RNA sequence: GAUGUCAUACUUAUC
């Protein structure tokens, strides 16, 4: 309830980025981004979880118009 | 040509394969034969410029309906329908003030776009495959 | 390998209670997978708060005595 | 006669610093409250390690030496470098020739340029405290933001050039901020355009 | 990660 997944990022963003970026609109507890370890490149996909329901719904909510190099970054509940 | 084979900042051997040291140049060529190193190895825009725009005089026909505008257009002797298509007022080309309606404009490509405003938010929808018609033996469209 | 398993504490059975009684092969693995995703997301289902207190926590009475004695 | 965890940390007054193998040494009691001292320092995490501290960064790239600044301004590295590059070039014969009449004044830069730069051109390097302790992978967690703020990083990656008008310098999420109202995890914060004068708080938010 | 044979290199102003 907590968690709002963030997809459409590109593999060059980084996980301090990202982080702030999501602090923009509210403080995040935690910040997990799936990575392939025999790469070491990102899946373009990432969970950030907040401190309560209703924070991580206005964060998705209020980044449906984000830009990242040039990608549109999608948020949605899970 | 060894691409596992690299120098540290201390004038050493690095293996970085199996993740092996080497002080001199002596045992780094014979890291290279042996069980682990083996296991390692086994391991691992032509369209929008040339379209014609001469501007003619269009004809449009609207009506109130309840439960839809027509366009008396010329032939154009081609398989390309006109296009309606909604959009702002805040683009334009000289931008005037109070500007805060939207616009449904149909284009062909022998014709000029023809826009009509709309000062209600939401009353039908401007789909192409949706609400659309354009007969073509009698060159007449219809949206609704 | 059995030596990589046997030397870095693999293959060894243990109980975690607090995530329906799930099962780890390895002190550091379950140490790692203490503070995941994982385990928050089973301790917030009784409404302790994830914090540095209940990291060796793992039955579901000593964690709500330890949430109730703070 | 060894507690679990439990009781170690129900009965210490600061269960944070309780670790798991902390209940089976000879005094739990002392050992917690050792640990949750006022100045005392940790136990370094190589301890129970098998690599001895020294053996993770094997095949990883560092760089050979950092300079300072004021050991650059003096000209002694560039010397230094054509030296190394004009000797690498030499034979046995060449090498074996300046033994016996050697040429005076390799660099010959000067002699109060150095004291200047030791005595005058001082500066204190970056220190630490002595309760941060040092580990293998300490420098390379550099990773450890303020809500208001954005960085020239981010301003370059979303495309959004940090101006004093407020009109294209906030994100634009700020629509969706003022449809559906401020943020319910910060109530403290104001933005230009909503809450806060626009020409006057010119950082794009504000936590007061 | 350990074992037991061989080789290389390093340290304590050692002789």
């Amino acid at each position: 309830d907590a968690t709002v997944y963030v997809g459409g990022l590109d593999e060059k963003v980084s996980e301090p980025l990202l982080w702030e970026l999501f602090l923009q609109a509210g403080p995040v507890v935690n910040t997990h981004m799936p990575k392939d370890r025999v790469t070491g490149q990102h899946q373009g996909y990432g969970f950030v979880e907040f401190l309560s329901e209703e924070d991580a719904d206005y964060a998705i909510k209020i980044m449906n118009m984000i830009k990242l190099y040039g990608k549109p970054i999608r948020v949605n509940k899970a | 040509k060894d691409p596992y084979f690299m120098k540290n900042h201390l004038g050493s051997y690095e293996c970085k394969l199996c993740l092996t040291l080497h002080n001199n140049e002596g045992s780094y060529l014979a890291h290279t034969q042996g069980k682990k190193h083996q296991t390692n190895l086994a391991r691992r825009v032509e369209v929008k410029k040339f379209v014609k725009i001469g501007r003619p005089g269009y004809k449009v026909t609207k009506q109130r309906d309840s439960e839809l505008f027509q366009i008396d257009y010329p032939e154009i002797a081609e398989g390309i329908m006109p296009r309606h298509r909604f959009m702002s007022a805040y683009e334009q080309r000289i931008e005037p003030p109070d500007r805060r309606w939207q616009y449904l404009l149909m284009a062909a490509e022998p014709y000029e776009t023809i826009a009509f405003k709309v000062p209600s938010r939401e009353i039908d929808k401007a789909e192409g495959k949706f609400w659309t018609h354009w007969n073509r033996e009698t060159k007449q469209f219809f949206l609704q | 390998p059995y030596w990589l398993y046997k030397l870095h504490g693999l293959n060894i059975n243990y109980n975690c209670e607090i995530c329906g009684n799930y099962t780890y092969r390895g002190p550091k693995a379950f140490q790692r997978h203490f503070a995941e995703w994982r385990h928050a997301h089973g301790m917030r289902c009784l409404g302790i708060p994830n914090t540095a207190h209940f990291a060796n926590v793992t039955q579901i009475e000593d964690a709500v005595s330890l949430w109730a004695k703070l | 006669n060894r507690f679990t965890v439990a009781e170690l940390k129900q009965l210490v007054a600061r269960p944070d610093v309780v670790e798991m193998h902390d209940v089976t040494a000879q005094d739990p009691k002392l050992l917690v409250h050792l640990k949750a001292t006022r100045n005392s320092v940790p136990v370094p995490r190589h301890w129970c390690f098998k690599r001895k501290y020294l053996q993770g960064k094997r095949g990883i790239e560092k760089p050979p030496f950092e300079l300072p600044d004021f050991i650059k301004r003096t000209g002694i590295q560039e010397m230094r470098e054509a030296l190394q590059e004009k000797e690498e070039q030499k034979t046995m014969k060449s090498k074996m020739r300046e033994k016996v009449r050697p040429k005076m004044g390799k660099i010959d830069i000067d002699y109060q340029k150095l004291h200047d730069a030791f005595f005058k051109w001082q500066t204190k390097p970056k220190l630490t405290i002595h309760g941060d302790l040092y580990y293998e992978g300490k420098e390379f967690e550099t990773r450890l933001k303020k809500p208001g703020d954005l960085s020239d990083e981010l301003r370059i990656s979303l495309g959004m050039p940090v101006g004093p008008n407020a009109h294209k310098v906030p994100p634009p999420w700020l629509i969706a901020m003022q449809r559906y109202g401020p943020p319910p995890s910060y109530p403290n914060l104001k933005i230009p355009g909503l809450n806060s004068p626009i020409p006057e708080s010119c950082s794009f938010g504000y936590h007061a």
